[PDB]
């Protein structure tokens, strides 16, 4: 039917297909689990009206959620590009990763949107994957030379996505002395666990994330933070 | 200040009366007169409405016929309907003021006969039209007399 | 003061005074004053007239300049706040960029100063056209 | 005025006047000639104002007061009363009367862009329906001062479709609009699928 | 008869840290959650004074100094759970591992909540209405503890407590009381 042609359908094509699949979710399963997945491969394949009405969430996509790791990795990789050139040595590389991001954020939501059924599951590789997610999103926010034209992108497409997408994975990321290791890796700037015996006084990579995490918290912590001559200059 | 003047409504309801009467003065000056209005306003703006009603028995008379100067009048009572349209409309009202009775509804009953006649009373004119559509739209035989003897006797 | 209201119509005023006083001393009924003010153009309501006569038949050259000066100062207040509001930018619906205050401030002629312009911007990051400029006006 | 004065300024001499009226009749000869109720009016009004707002629309067809206040404030004081009562119409004699002026409105417009969403929220106002359906169809075939037209009723008919999902003869119209649109701006025909 | 309002013991009042209990509601009716002044008076219904913040299930409304529509309503067979953080001053309300918005979406029930003396669990039992409270006596009791304010450093208000929390319910028989010196309506003078 029309799922069958909208998945061989992989840009008059995708709004037309748009709406079928708007005809397909008012009327209804099986067919919307096929949808979801035809969009997320659409999505991996390719503009914010392409995520607009994202009525059909996958419950259950699995490899979709696959492709979406896969899919947040190529976008951290962009955005790692994109800073590099920029730390390098102009504003270009800037503005390309601000256009990037214009979309990326709406895919993000998406992911967001229905990230609580994940998050009901305690414990999978799908956390490795968010860890992964988070750390990329914190190494965007950080960079405020990249926040000065990603907030300018922002206010132009029309408080964070990014940052609120890794405060609900903050619940799946996760002793408390990590926390203190963490903040000493911050004040010292030790990407890797070289101090395992603080701990004892895996868990090397989880050790890692927490600073990462540390690092995250310093910035929401920075982000929360006459008469007389009145007739002369009238 | 004003408001809060339910231990004496007497002076507050006494003041409306004054002020009103004095703002439209025949022999004034232009500030003279925006001097008192914006007193006026001033001192509508923090009352309770229930007891400005017993000024609004004589605004709602006036305001109708809006022969003379009635857009700062009409300004005047838009600024009052949004303070006061839910404690007026809804059942509930506002929390800290009692709910309002029939009163101040048939008031407002009052004030839409005032909207049929000021709806096409006067021709066209950017500025009065510009001036008085928030109002508009922040509204929402022998023995006989031998009876009439029994009438005196009685 | 007075010379600082009007310096033009100073010519005007003479000649409307002299015609007025028929006699030459330079003295002016008060009726005659309303009718000067009436031909010079102003065509002001005699309930003003009255109250400016009282606080300024005998009325004199001078007396009727400081009248008129008293009269006329009104308006100028009027006239000069409109102009402000796009003298600081081209672009004056929404004049809230910086560049935009620093132009305003940096060229206003009294040497305001930069912790003056973030005083001026704190009076009351983003600040309406009028919002500030209002309460600058006072 | 006594007349302007309300009842309770009247007081006791109106009711003295009844007294007077009631000792009339013992004398054996007498002389003989809304709080909700207003909420009602209020939209018998609002009918009142849609028959206007047809002869007004009528004379366009073909400067005064009226016309003053059709092009300058009866828009937005019909704006400004149904952002006010956007669901006290709905939550009856006054839906049916405010069905009867929202099925004359697309009529009216016919003969701005904001008096749209005013439009978006009985054998009359049936068969006002049926031809608005009708006239849907025939805006829908010749798209298959016209464009402004067109790109209007677009607007509108993706307020139809907004008011059609909120709801979850003009059923053959909207069935013949569905068919044109899935053979013939793709959020608007998503809108249409989906209501 | 009257509400029939349930609260701890004052002596396990709470005047820092955060804690946490559910409170399954096996039958709906007039009921509300939340947290309370030491000092609360049985006569007045719940919510009404500024002694407890709450949130009525039935209605789908939030009750502190008066109501307020924030919340969803909930089910028969429903886990409310109950979130503070007096070191954050902030207090939260879950259903069933769903964490409850407002009508501008805040995650929060209330803000700005001075700590004050202290605060105490309390819920009320309207006519009709039956319900089973667990203060988190045995950590694997609670449902969704694990689910939400596990990975949130929230912790179990009963998480030590080696005996059963004693709780303080209010006896609709009526006592005689002495009268009170600052009675609002009636005073007493000794001529």
């Amino acid at each position: 039917r029309l799922m069958a042609d909208i998945g061989g359908l992989a840009p008059h094509v995708i709004e037309i297909t748009l709406p079928m699949l708007c005809s397909y979710l008012p009327r209804w399963s099986d067919h919307l689990n096929s949808l979801l997945g035809n969009i997320l491969r659409i999505i991996v394949n390719n503009r914010l009206a392409v995520f607009a009405q994202p009525i059909v969430s996958r419950a259950r996509p699995e490899l979709l959620h696959s492709h979406f790791i896969p899919t947040i990795g190529r976008l951290r990789k962009r955005a790692g590009k994109v800073v590099a050139e920029e730390e390098q040595l102009r504003d270009e590389f800037s503005v390309l990763c601000r256009d990037l991001y214009a979309l990326y954020p709406l895919l993000i939501r998406y992911v967001d949107n229905n990230r609580a059924h994940w998050l009901t599951e305690p414990n999978a590789n799908a956390e490795e994957l968010f860890r992964m997610v988070g750390e990329i999103f914190i190494y965007w926010s950080k960079s405020h030379n990249f926040k000065r034209e990603e907030q300018n992108f922002v206010v132009q497409n029309e408080i964070v996505a990014t940052l609120k997408k890794m405060l609900p994975i903050g619940l799946n990321m996760c002793d408390q002395d990590l926390i203190m290791l963490a903040k000493t890796r911050y004040a010292l700037k030790d990407t890797d666990e070289e101090v395992r015996e603080f701990l004892q006084n895996d868990p090397e990579k989880i050790v890692r994330r927490v600073q990462e995490v540390s690092a995250v918290l310093y910035h929401l912590e920075q982000t929360e933070h006459s008469k007389q001559r009145r007739r002369a200059v009238v | 200040l004003f408001a809060g003047t339910e231990h004496r409504a007497i002076m507050v309801d006494s003041m409306l009366h004054t002020v009103y009467r004095l703002s439209r003065g025949r022999s004034l000056t232009k500030a003279q007169r925006d001097v008192i209005e914006d007193c006026l306003m001033a001192l509508c703006r923090y009352i309770r409405p229930s007891m400005l009603q017993h000024l609004l028995r004589r605004l709602v008379f006036d305001v109708p016929i809006l022969n003379e100067f009635a857009k700062m009048p009409l300004k005047l009572l838009t600024n009052h309907y949004e303070r006061c349209w839910k404690y007026y409309c809804l059942p509930t009202g506002w929390a800290n003021f009692g709910v309002t009775s029939e009163e101040e509804l048939h008031l407002t009953r009052k004030l839409f006969w005032g909207i049929f006649d000021s709806l096409a009373h006067k021709k066209y004119d950017q500025e009065l039209y510009r001036m008085a559509m928030p109002c508009l739209c922040a509204i929402a035989p022998e023995k006989l007399d031998s009876f009439i003897n029994k009438f005196a006797e009685y | 003061m007075a010379d600082q209201l009007t310096e033009e119509q100073i010519a005007e005023f003479k000649e409307a005074f002299s015609l007025f006083d028929k006699d030459g001393d330079g003295t002016i009924t008060t009726k005659a004053l309303g009718t000067v003010m009436r031909s010079l153009g102003q065509n002001p309501t005699e309930a003003e007239l009255q109250d400016m006569i009282n606080e300024v038949g005998t009325i004199d050259f001078p007396a009727f300049l400081t009248m008129m000066a008293r009269k006329m100062k009104d308006t100028d207040s009027e006239e000069e706040i409109r102009e402000a509001f796009r003298v600081f930018d081209k672009d004056g619906n929404g004049y809230i960029s910086a560049a935009a205050l620093r132009h305003v401030m940096t060229n206003l002629g009294e040497k305001l100063t930069d912790e003056e312009v973030d005083e001026m911007i704190r009076e009351a990051g983003q600040v309406n056209y009028e919002a500030f400029v209002q309460m600058m006006t006072a | 005025p006594y007349d302007t004065l309300t009842a309770k300024e009247k007081a006791r001499d109106r009711e003295k006047a009844q007294e007077l009226l009631k000792f009339l009749q013992m004398n054996g000869y007498a002389v003989t000639r809304i709080e909700k109720r207003f909420a009602f009016g209020f939209l018998q009004q609002l009918l009142r104002w849609m028959d206007i707002s047809q002869e007004f629309i009528a004379h366009l067809e073909a400067h005064e007061q009226e016309i003053k206040f059709f092009a300058k404030i009866l828009l937005p004081l019909i704006n400004q009363y149904f952002t006010n009562h956007c669901l006290y119409f709905l939550s009856n004699k006054e839906k049916e009367m405010i069905t009867s002026l929202f099925c004359k409105l697309a009529a009216l417009v016919r003969h701005v862009v904001n008096c749209l969403h005013i439009l978006a929220r009985k054998a009359g106002l049936r068969s006002f329906f049926e031809s608005a359906s009708e006239d849907i169809e025939k805006m829908v075939e010749n798209l298959r001062q016209n464009l402004t037209y067109t790109t209007v009723a677009l607007l509108p008919v993706l307020t139809t479709l907004f008011q059609h999902i909120a709801q979850h003869d003009v059923q053959v119209s909207c069935y013949r609009t569905l068919c044109s649109i899935y053979s013939l701006r793709p959020a608007l025909g998503e809108c249409l699928a989906r209501l | 008869d009257r509400v029939r309002i349930f609260r701890a013991e004052k002596s396990y009042t709470v005047q820092s840290g955060r804690w946490y209990f559910e409170f399954e509601a096996v039958t709906t009716g007039e009921m509300r959650v939340g947290w309370a002044r030491p000092e609360l008076r049985p006569d007045v219904e719940l919510g009404a004074d500024e002694l407890a913040y709450v949130f009525n299930g039935h209605r789908g409304q939030r009750w502190h100094l008066g109501s307020e529509p924030f919340g969803r309503p909930w089910q028969s067979g429903d886990v409310v759970g109950c979130m503070i953080d007096l070191t954050e001053n902030t207090i939260i309300f879950t259903l069933n591992g769903e964490v409850l918005m407002s009508d501008s979406g805040s995650e929060t029930a209330f803000r700005e909540i001075e700590i004050g003396d202290g605060f105490l669990p309390v819920c009320s039992l309207g006519p009709g209405q039956v319900g089973h409270l667990n203060l988190g006596q045995d950590v694997s009791s609670l449902r969704f503890f694990a689910i939400c304010g596990l990975q949130e450093g929230f912790e179990p208000f009963a998480i030590n407590m080696q005996r059963p929390v004693t709780t303080w319910f209010s006896k609709s028989l009526p006592q005689f009381e002495p009268v009170p010196p600052e009675h609002p309506h009636y005073e007493v003078a000794r001529m």
